[PDB]
DNA sequence: CTTTATTCACAAGCTTGCACAATCCCTGCTGGACAATTCTGAGTGATGGCAGCTCCCACCTTTCCTTCTTCCTTCACTTAGACTACATTTATTCAGCATCTGTATTGTTGGAGTAAGTTCCATGTTAATACTCACCACTGAGGATTCTT
DNA sequence: AAGAATCCTCAGTGGTGAGTATTAACATGGAACTTACTCCAACAATACAGATGCTGAATAAATGTAGTCTAAGTGAAGGAAGAAGGAAAGGTGGGAGCTGCCATCACTCAGAATTGTCCAGCAGGGATTGTGCAAGCTTGTGAATAAAG
């Protein structure tokens, strides 16, 4: 009957059926419950989307209409919850937030 | 002639290096350096250049932070001067 | 060659519907895979040991949640709840 | 081989500048240099040891991502 | 658990400046932005701005711009509003309310507000005073100037007091509001649905967007029963 | 009468609370401590004796150890007191803020 | 209905741990500090153990919940199971 | 009618017994044992079942445990397991 | 059919049956092979070998002949590699190494 | 790769005290301990003590006690001794040597060896000395008066040279030394083996127990070649 | 010595001109969805009992509040030198090209090695048990400390 | 330099009770044994991509000099923390009862794995644009020097 999705059916963008597969040989379980790619796929689709909403808004107000990962590094690291997320993360070509402390200032 | 104070050039340095992104050591001393650590631990090895990319840029985000820890114990120190002791004292409050 | 999978197209989409005149560039879309593929791994294990602590042979979508509440900050987690039983509700709710 | 002033005085000046760093010490350089040697010698020592074990003679972005990693020092962007 | 402790009313002759604290409590205080609403009986309910104590990271409105600064101080968790030269239309109710950084997030939690007595996209709503029984239909419209993505809030104000949050992302219920309230709608046109009503429900709604950078709110509903 | 030098009692508490092994934070009011605490995320919730007792073994350590790290903070900035700011530089630099 | 109860962490409790982590001198606003530190720390703990507790549906908080969320914040901790 | 737990409590106490005869264990210090022995155990499987899986391979040999042996434990420490691994299965391959 | 259970087989005290049921059921891999827990086992006594012999070491220059996590800890925190695997590691009743920085002796 | 640096020969008067130092590169500096041993004609090698950089953790043999002291400087990665009230039979030459702090591991590195010119388990060696042609086999046997649990070592000496390391842990070879040497035995009863000579094995093997506190080496078997 | 007009150098904004990467399009192909069957694992209930509460008590050790002293912190000066800024010289790196070969990867085959199922028996866990070790009480010597000498 | 009261800590003793090591009972899970299947060494080929070398123009690093400004040492004043005593108050260990909840057991039923087919979604390769990078020009601005009061 077609053959629709299961991210279809879920209306989401990331793949049920790969994240399925990556959670049924990834090790994890004797077996998966076939929601949990759901929840798993729907959590994923939504950081995503905060991330880059968040980075397209960097971008814009550098104005700028490619994301480069200065602008991801610019969104993750002025967000409190994205920084206590990937404290421990590196992301290449992303520089460092500017910040120069109070007392190094002249006067 | 014109001459900047001490302390201008450093703060125009800091904003210029703080702005931008790309890599502040050279590719092939990094290489070099690279490849001779590597050197005792196999005889032989090759090495990818995305592999030494990314130990240049993991090398270089850790001594950006290192030295971000070393400038807050400068100050916590009430000095604008780092010393070695800062670091030494970073990498032990880090567990290094 | 040998035809290696990523989430470009995925995370294309995803930027196309959040944000519809906006490009990326091939570093950032590398910075993006690695993110889902870190997130993935952590949220997994997580789920994986929440299994083998209650003596559980497989991973649903209550272990997702749980582990999905460990892992985020508190809004975050709360927002990632959120879309996840909505997910769910609309899967099961259609077949 | 030496090869460790390769990382020069005006290099670790900037990688202190990024870092927010005013005042610089004079003996802050040998310093440095001896960090990362020894930060270097750990993450190839992993990347070489996953090398080894892939039977491989090169060692690969994704042996120096999984050293990085093992050592909570996640790296994004290299796969 | 939240709150959000604001100062009593200020009279306050002109061309002076005035300070406004937002003590807060009952959450980590440096991971939620504090945004600042002002309200007139004549122009409604207006952002000002917000201020954001993980980097101390300020927003105004273009009208607000140079006339309100916002300060944080991290040590007492307060969060204050300066306001300088003081122009005849500024008496006027100042609510701080706490708003997370995600972009889904809304104003959910309201101060009382201070009293101040001097001594972009447009929200339309279509009924501006309606009347219902005690167990009809409500239904009220938040017609866009343009286009959010999802991004619209529904709040309730009894008389003096301070709003209430009822729905967030257009279709969210906040924490506490019963099911009887409903949104729907996405892009352009939203609307807010009351099930059966209660004496309670005697209020005025309004509609706030905050997909863009200027947030605007809607013009409000007065809403009695009987 | 007799007096003891101001750190003379402050050293051999060191060497007295250094070799000693158990806890130092009294029972009860730890367990009323954690009880409050957890009221906040589950009501009517009933902890082991156990679960307490590991709580307060890691939170003594935690602070034990910060306590170290503020000391080599202080010590850093040429003083024998230790004070809030070398808390927060700890805290700081060991990533917990 | 407990309240009030971070102050029961007494100022001598804190001089004591202060006086194993090798500290000499103490200033008289670090017992304040060290009270909210210790609150943060032990809301982040409990608040993991508690998940945990939930995830098993159960009302009681064992040991093992503590052992699983002090290892989920990089705290492991030996002796009490596990 | 409750069922069993079940530790290494017997074993450590033959390694003691080996390395010291006349020397007794407290309960916390058996305690103790027994989470070291299973963090390691988790420690070294996990990491052990992290090079299997980017190698794609589908089992554990002493290989992956040598490896992981290399990678986790330091120096000196790791040599002296390793040699102990190599020569128990060097034995265990004979008989 | 008989004796010779695999842990004699190796030279072991160390169980590789369980350590091979635990590696099975621990969800790790698809396939485990038969050297694994036996190399596993090896390196888990060879750990606890030099545990317990520091700790008794640790004992017996404390006029005492029975192991508490006192002296496992002085164990542990005395030697620069076994403090590297467990320095994340909390060990409860073990206390703190006895050490005072050299600026706060009086003199 | 791993160097044990030295100076020179000392000629010293009683009374005063001499100072050796043992500069080490190539490895870590903090993980490893450094011993210090002294070879004299008369008795032969023996123990002196030991010096730990991770904590600075000093052990002494008892009858060098108050004779001996040892430091550390960790920024210069040296490790100094002192010999203090140096008495008529001090002329030695005194041997700094890397150990592991790992029971198991021995004496694998040794320095040059510093010349001082002045103006408890017993070991059993059955052989004192014996002479050997270019392909036999020679076994020299180190039963050893209490129980070790393993704890022996094997080591070479060439004369005028630092003794190399053989066997460790009684029976597993060392870095570099081939299979020709073979170590054997537990317990009390030690040996080791040598499957067929060359012209290098002209040599004074020692055999050396670290299962006690006090370190004792053996009384030294000579082997000439032809 | 105190504000203030030049002078100065720097980064930022504006405006084309491309070319490198980004977007899109075509093609296989492989992994996902459909569908029926089998095989479980995990949800309902019901029990039994343990362990977590809550309360009462009587003791005594811990804590809190005052008072005095001391000695550590913080401020203010001075100065010496070690940094920064800059012009000049120098050497090194970058980027593009070309060749070369050692290696990583793909393909095929098959034998060794591992999973699966039965049986059973030897091991590991629990309950009951008998002393051992280490913990207080109590003298008893040795250093450490603050003080008058 | 020395002499001396004075609290505090180790060094032994003796008792004994808490816990630990020792001894059955049994049940469960690991070993023996056989069979079935699939996984990964082991060759064989082959492109490819990392090494090495050249080379001429960028481009930073090295050096030396001058001059500022900052780290560090000294001193003096003040106040904030330590030590100690006396009173009060709450922690602790014991001893009940009570019950709420946790782990066990049994059933069965819905969901998840299995397997074969078939197709449609995605990854690789190739044209196709279009954004931002570079280069040049103008400008506002902050820093630091020379003038005027």
């Amino acid at each position: 009957a077609k053959a629709k999705s299961r991210s279809s059916r879920a209306g989401l963008q990331f793949p049920v059926g790969r994240v399925h597969r990556l959670l049924r040989k990834g090790n994890y379980a004797e077996r998966v419950g076939a929601g949990a790619p759901v929840y798993m796929a729907a959590v994923l689709e939504y950081l995503t989307a905060e991330i880059l909403e968040l980075a397209g808004n960097a971008a814009r107000d550098n104005k700028k209409t490619r994301i480069i990962p200065r602008h991801l590094q610019l969104a993750i690291r002025n967000d409190e919850e994205l920084n206590k997320l990937l404290g421990k993360v590196t992301i290449a070509q992303g520089g460092v937030l500017p910040n120069i402390q109070a007392v190094l200032l002249p006067k | 002639p014109h001459r900047y104070r001490p302390g201008t050039v450093a703060l125009r340095e800091i904003r210029r290096y703080q702005k931008s992104t790309e890599l502040l050591i050279r590719k092939l001393p990094f290489q070099r350096l690279v490849r001779e650590i590597a050197q005792d631990f196999k005889t032989d090895l090759r090495f990818q250049s995305s592999a030494v990319m990314a130990l240049q840029e993991a090398c270089e985000a850790y001594l950006v932070g290192l030295f971000e820890d070393t400038n807050l114990c400068a100050i916590h120190a009430k000095r604008v001067t780092i010393m070695p002791k800062d670091i030494q004292l970073a990498r032990r409050i880090r567990g290094e | 060659r040998s035809r290696k999978e990523s989430y470009s197209i995925y995370v294309y989409k995803v930027l196309k519907q959040v944000h519809p005149d906006t490009g990326i560039s091939s570093k950032a879309m590398g910075i993006m895979n690695s993110f889902v593929n870190d997130i993935f791994e952590r949220i997994a294990g997580e789920a994986s040991r929440l299994a083998h602590y209650n003596k559980r042979s497989t991973i649903t979508s209550r272990e997702i949640q749980t582990a999905v509440r460990l892992l985020l900050p508190g809004e975050l987690a709360k927002h990632a709840v959120s879309e996840g039983t909505k997910a769910v509700t609309k899967y099961t709710s259609s077949k | 081989r030496d090869n460790i002033q390769g990382i020069t005085k005006p290099a670790i000046r900037r990688l202190a500048r990024r870092g927010g760093v005013k005042r610089i010490s004079g003996l802050i350089y040998e310093e440095t240099r001896g960090v990362l040697k020894v930060f270097l010698e750990n993450v190839i020592r992993d990347a070489v040891t996953y090398t080894e074990h892939a039977k491989r003679k090169t060692v690969t972005a994704m042996d120096v991502v999984y050293a990085l990693k093992r050592q909570g020092r996640t790296l994004y962007g290299f796969g | 658990e939240v709150q959000l402790q604001q100062s009593g009313p200020e009279l306050v002759e002109p061309g002076t400046s005035v300070k406004m604290p937002c003590k807060a409590s009952g959450y980590t205080f440096t991971s939620y932005t504090i945004q600042w609403v002002k309200q007139t009986p004549r122009q409604g309910l207006e952002w000002i701005g917000y201020i954001y104590p993980y980097n101390a990271g300020t927003k105004y409105n273009e009208k607000f711009k140079g006339k309100a600064t916002l300060t944080s101080d991290k040590s007492s968790s307060t969060v204050y509003m300066e306001l300088s030269s003081l122009t005849s239309e500024d008496s006027a109710v100042y609510y701080c309310a706490r708003k997370s950084s995600r972009l889904r997030s809304t104003l959910d939690y309201w101060g009382q507000g201070t009293s101040v007595t001097v001594s972009d996209i447009k929200m339309t709503q279509s009924p501006s005073s309606m009347h219902a029984s005690l167990g009809e239909r409500v239904t009220i419209t938040c017609k866009a100037s343009q286009d959010i993505r999802s991004y619209l809030s529904w709040y309730q104000q009894k008389p003096w007091k301070s709003p209430k949050t009822l729905i967030y992302y257009a279709t969210s219920l906040a924490d506490g509001v019963p099911s009887r309230f409903s949104g729907s709608g996405s892009g352009q046109d939203f609307s807010l649905t009351i099930n059966n009503l209660e004496s309670d429900d005697t209020a005025t709604y309004y509609c706030l967007q905050h997909g863009e950078s200027p947030y605007t709110f809607g013009s409000g509903t007065k809403l009695e029963i009987k």
